[PDB]
C-alpha cells in the first residue's frame, strides 16, 4: 500500500526514462544549460556527448525529484516551500538549479 | 534587417561634478582627506557620464558594460546626497530615442531635475544597447546565438523595469518613449525575439521536431502579443508593425511545418498534409503584405515541396482523411526564456566610486 505521493513519484520518473516527457526534458535541460554563463560545470555538461548528456540530465533530475518529494504527506501540501527551502542553497551550483527548477515544474504538475 | 533593435536616447552634457563637490565641500568643511577623495569621484562619475551617455557607442560588449557601470554607479549615490530633498541642483536633458513626424508638441527633448529621470533614461540606453549587439550577432553561428539569447532577455527585462518604475520620481508625463506603453511593448517584442534564437539554436543543432515545433509555437505567442499591443497605440518606427506581423504568422508556419513532420513519422499522412497546407497559407500572407520586410522564399519553396510529396504518397498509397484544422492537437509550447530582472549590480567588476563616503 505505497504513500499516494510515492506511487506517483515512480510514475513520473518512469515517463522521464521510457517516455516523450523525458526527450522534452532533456533538450529543455540541454537549452537552458547552453544559454547560461559559462561554469566548469555547464562546459562539461556541453562537451558531453548526447547519448551521456541525456543520460547524466535524466539521472540528476531524478535525484532532484526524489529530494523534492521525499515528504510524510503534509509537504505535498504548499511545494512552493520546497521551492523557497532548497533554491537557495544552489546559488553557487547553477546546473543543479537549473535542474531542480525543473525537476520542481514537472513535480509541481502531478502533486498539485 | 529581420530582427527589431532600438536606437539610443541623445543628452546634453551636464557638470554632474558641481553640485556633488559643493555637497562634500558642505558636509566635510575641515576634511582634506574626504574632499579630496568624494570630489575626485564626482569628477570620475562626471567623466563616466561622459563615456556612457554623451557620445555615440560601438556595438561593442565594452560600450554595454560603461553604459551598465553607469548605471550601477546612479544607482548607488542615490541615498548618500539628498536628491530626495530636492537639494541638489542637476537637471538632466533628454531626447527621445524614436525621431519621426512632425517635430510638434514640445516634447522631442524634455529637461527634468529628477535622478528618477536619469535612471529610466540611461536602462533605456542599455537596453537598447543590448537589443543592438544582438541583432549584430551571426545567428549561423552558435556564440552569436548564446550572446543574442542573453542581450534580447537582458533587453526584455530591462524595458519591463523602465515600465514598472519610470512615472515613479517622475513628476510629469514623460516622453513616449519610455511610457510604460511603449516599454511594455518593446520588453515583449525583446522577449520573442529570445524566443526566437532559441529556436534558431535547435534547428540549427537539428533537434527533434517535437521540440522545434513547440519553441516556434511559443514564439508565435510572443510575437503575436507583441503585435496586438503595437496596433492599438503604434507610437513605435514604422518598420515594427510589419516585422512582428510577419514574424508572427512565419513563428506559427515553423510550428505546423516541424508538428508536420512529426506527424509524417507517426504515420499521421492527413495531418502531415492539414498543417502543411496551414503552413503554407500563413507563410502566403507574409509573401503577399510583407514581401518589404522579411524574405521568406526558401521556406515557401520547402514547404511547397513536402506538400506536394505528401499528397501524391497520400492519394497513391495511404489514402488517409485530411483532418480538419480544428480536430489536431494543439501544438504545445516550450518556453526557454524570461524578462531578465535588473537587480544592481549589473555592471560585470562593479566598485562604487563612493563606497567610503
Amino acid at each position: 500500500h505505497h504513500h499516494h505521493h510515492h506511487h506517483m513519484l515512480e510514475t513520473l520518473i518512469n515517463k522521464i526514462y521510457t517516455g516523450p516527457l523525458g526527450e522534452e526534458l532533456v533538450q529543455t535541460l540541454y537549452l537552458r544549460i547552453w544559454a547560461m554563463e559559462e561554469t566548469p560545470e555547464s562546459l562539461k555538461i556541453l562537451q558531453m556527448r548526447e547519448d551521456i548528456r541525456d543520460q547524466v540530465l535524466k539521472m540528476k533530475t531524478e535525484r532532484w525529484l526524489r529530494t523534492l518529494i521525499r515528504g510524510e504527506k503534509t509537504k505535498l501540501k504548499d511545494f512552493q516551500k520546497r521551492y523557497e527551502e532548497v533554491h537557495p542553497y544552489l546559488m553557487k551550483e547553477k546546473v543543479e538549479q537549473v535542474i531542480m527548477e525543473e525537476a520542481w515544474s514537472l513535480a509541481a504538475h502531478i502533486v498539485q | 534587417a529581420t530582427f527589431i533593435s532600438v536606437q539610443l536616447k541623445k543628452t546634453s552634457e551636464v557638470d554632474l561634478a558641481k553640485p556633488l563637490v559643493k555637497f562634500i565641500q558642505q558636509t566635510y568643511p575641515s576634511g582634506g582627506e574626504e574632499q579630496a577623495q568624494y570630489c575626485r569621484a564626482a569628477e570620475e562619475l562626471s567623466k563616466l557620464r561622459r563615456a556612457a551617455v554623451g557620445r555615440p557607442l560601438d556595438k561593442h560588449e565594452g560600450a554595454l558594460e560603461t553604459l551598465l557601470r553607469y548605471y550601477d554607479q546612479i544607482c548607488s549615490i542615490e541615498p548618500k546626497f539628498p536628491f530626495s530633498e530636492n537639494q541638489i541642483c542637476l537637471t538632466f536633458t533628454w531626447k527621445d530615442a524614436f525621431d519621426k513626424g512632425s517635430l510638434f508638441g514640445g516634447s522631442v527633448k524634455l529637461a527634468l531635475a529628477s535622478l528618477g529621470y536619469e535612471k529610466s533614461c540611461v536602462l533605456f540606453n542599455c537596453a537598447a544597447l543590448a537589443s543592438q549587439i544582438a541583432a549584430e550577432q551571426n545567428l549561423d553561428n552558435d556564440e552569436g546565438l548564446k550572446i543574442a539569447a542573453k542581450h534580447y532577455q537582458f533587453a526584455s527585462g530591462a524595458f519591463l523595469h523602465i515600465k514598472e518604475t519610470v512615472l515613479s520620481a517622475l513628476s510629469r508625463e514623460p516622453t513616449v518613449d519610455i511610457s510604460p506603453d511603449t516599454v511594455g511593448t518593446l520588453s515583449l517584442i525583446m522577449l520573442a525575439q529570445a524566443q526566437e534564437v532559441f529556436f534558431l539554436k535547435a534547428t540549427r543543432d537539428k533537434m527533434k521536431d517535437a521540440i522545434i515545433a513547440k519553441l516556434a509555437n511559443q514564439a508565435a505567442d510572443y510575437f503575436g502579443d507583441a503585435f496586438k499591443q503595437c496596433q492599438y497605440k503604434d507610437t513605435l518606427p514604422k518598420e515594427v508593425f510589419p516585422v512582428l506581423a510577419a514574424k508572427h504568422c512565419i513563428m506559427q508556419a515553423n510550428a505546423e511545418y516541424h508538428q508536420s513532420i512529426l506527424a509524417k513519422q507517426q504515420k499521421k499522412f492527413g495531418e502531415e498534409i492539414a498543417r502543411l497546407q496551414h503552413a503554407a497559407e500563413l507563410i502566403k500572407t507574409v509573401a503577399s503584405r510583407y514581401d518589404e520586410y522579411v524574405n521568406v522564399k526558401d521556406f515557401s519553396d520547402k514547404i511547397n515541396r513536402a506538400l506536394a510529396a505528401a499528397k501524391k504518397d497520400n492519394d497513391f498509397i495511404y489514402h488517409d482523411r485530411v483532418p480538419d484544422l480544428k480536430d489536431l492537437d494543439p501544438i504545445g509550447k516550450a518556453t526557454l526564456v524570461k524578462s531578465t530582472p535588473v537587480n544592481v549590480p549589473i555592471s560585470q567588476k562593479f566598485t562604487d566610486l563612493f563606497e567610503k563616503m
